[PDB]
């Protein structure tokens, strides 16, 4: 997934609930924080 | 026996009832569930 | 691995319930990326 | 200085003391926290 930071051409997503959505929210980690970010402003939705 | 529902189920938020296999255990319509029941914090405090 | 406790002592249920809190808000993980990571001598940037 | 950040054979340091080391030490931005980390367990020292 650290590769999946660094790479935005491959759209990653979520469930639109859940415990996987909730995990990245209050993520404090480097990694997982930013991938967050990605997931929060991503129009066409990757929450499926 | 399966639960109806089919939700593992989580603390309603206002209700403060349970649903779903963990509203079984609490409330006693059967003695154990074998399934994916993921450990977290708000499922520790009332079954064990 | 686990944190012991002497059988039936009163440190059983905060102990276990203060693990299941640790490791929902991720302060076991940035923990495990700290002490693996932070003091690492060839970090994973290092060698790339 | 994100490009101080992935490419850690060159050694980024700063004073022993002053505004400028108190800055990264506090920070939560997601560039200059791990540009903090790098200057927290690097021997012989980049603190001059």
């Amino acid at each position: 997934a650290e590769d999946l930071s660094k790479q935005t051409e491959i759209a990653y997503g979520t469930l639109d609930s859940g415990s996987t959505k909730e995990f990245f929210r209050r993520s404090k980690i480097a990694v997982f924080d930013k991938m967050w970010t990605y997931m929060r402003s991503a129009e066409p939705s990757v929450f499926v | 026996t399966i639960v109806g529902d089919g939700k593992y189920g989580a603390r309603d938020a206002d209700t403060k009832i349970w649903n779903g296999m963990v509203g079984e255990l609490v409330y006693g319509k059967a003695d154990i569930a074998i399934a994916p029941l993921t450990i977290t914090l708000v499922r520790e405090e009332v079954i064990d | 691995y686990g944190i012991a406790t002497p059988k039936g002592s009163s440190l059983g249920t905060p102990v276990n319930l203060a693990v299941l809190k640790l490791s929902e808000q991720g302060v076991l993980d940035k923990l495990k990326n700290k002490w693996w990571y932070d003091k690492g001598e060839c970090g994973a940037k290092d060698s790339g």
